C-alpha cells in the first residue's frame, strides 16, 4: 500500500501533504522504513532537490522520490496524478538531469553494493552511523563493524568509509591502510553513488593511506 | 533536515 514522509517542506506545505494523504487513505509517517513507499521532496520548478538523509534512503531502497508538485497538482486537480509524472530528476550537488531515483527504482536485480564489504569507520556528523549502514544495506553490501572484521580471501572486496570532517586527531584517517587491506574513502563516494544510484569508482575518492 |  502507499505510506509517505516528506522532506525539505514547511507545516503550511506538510498540512497540504496530510490534506493529501487524508483524501487518498495514504499512510504519513515522520520516519522512513521498510515500508515506506513514497519520499515527497521540496523541489525546485523542474525536480531538482535537496540532498536530505530521506532523499538516500528513498533512492536505496527502490522508492517513488516525487516532487512535492506531485501532490499540489493533485490537489488542484482533484485527484492523484501517478508519480511518473513528477519523479525527481538530479539535486543542488549532483546535477539538475542525472534520473538517480528512476534507475534505482528500475534496477533491485542489481544494487550497486554487489559484493561488497564496507565498514564505516570513525565518526560522521549529520547522519548517524547506522543510517549510512542501512543505506549501504540497501545497495546490496554487507556492513562490517571493526576494520579486523573484514572476511578474509578474494570472494569478497572490503571498503572502508570514511568521513573526515568529524575528527579530531592527526593519526586517524590517514592510518586506517595500516590496520587493514581495504581501499579507504569518504562517505561521498557513497552518497554520490547512491544519488546518480550508479556504482561510482574509488578512484576520485580515496583517501591518503601512509604505509 | 541536515543536506548534505
Ligand atoms: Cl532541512
Ligand atoms: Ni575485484
Amino acid at each position: 500500500r502507499m505510506s509517505m514522509v516528506v522532506s525539505g517542506l514547511t507545516p503550511e506545505e506538510f498540512m497540504l501533504v496530510y490534506k493529501f494523504a487524508r483524501k487518498h487513505h495514504i499512510t504519513l509517517t515522520n520516519l522512513i522504513t521498510e515500508e515506506t513507499t513514497h519520499v515527497v521532496m521540496k523541489t525546485d520548478a523542474e525536480f531538482v532537490c535537496e540532498r536530505t538523509l530521506k532523499y538516500f534512503l528513498g533512492i536505496a531502497g527502490g522508492k517513488w522520490v516525487v516532487s512535492y508538485f506531485w501532490v499540489t497538482q493533485s490537489i488542484k486537480e482533484r485527484k492523484m496524478l501517478n508519480e511518473h509524472d513528477f519523479e525527481v530528476r538530479g539535486d543542488v550537488v549532483n546535477g539538475r538531469n542525472h534520473q538517480g531515483p528512476k534507475r534505482a527504482r528500475e534496477s533491485q536485480d542489481r544494487k550497486i553494493f554487489r559484493g561488497l564489504e564496507i565498514c564505516c569507520y570513525g565518526p560522521f556528523t549529520n547522519m548517524p552511523t547506522d543510517q549510512l549502514e542501512w543505506m549501504v544495506q540497501l545497495c546490496g553490501a554487507s556492513v562490517v563493524k571493526e576494520l579486523s572484521s573484514f572476511t578474509l580471501g578474494t570472494g569478497v572486496h572490503p571498503i572502508v568509509v570514511v568521513q573526515p570532517d568529524a575528527w579530531t586527531e592527526d593519526n586517524g584517517f590517514h592510518a586506517i591502510g595500516q590496520m587493514c587491506e581495504a581501499p579507504v574513502v569518504t562517505r561521498e563516494w557513497v552518497l554520490t553513488s547512491v544519488a546518480l544510484y550508479q556504482c561510482q569508482e574509488l578512484d576520485t575518492y580515496l583517501i591518503p593511506q601512509i604505509p | 533536515s541536515p543536506t548534505f
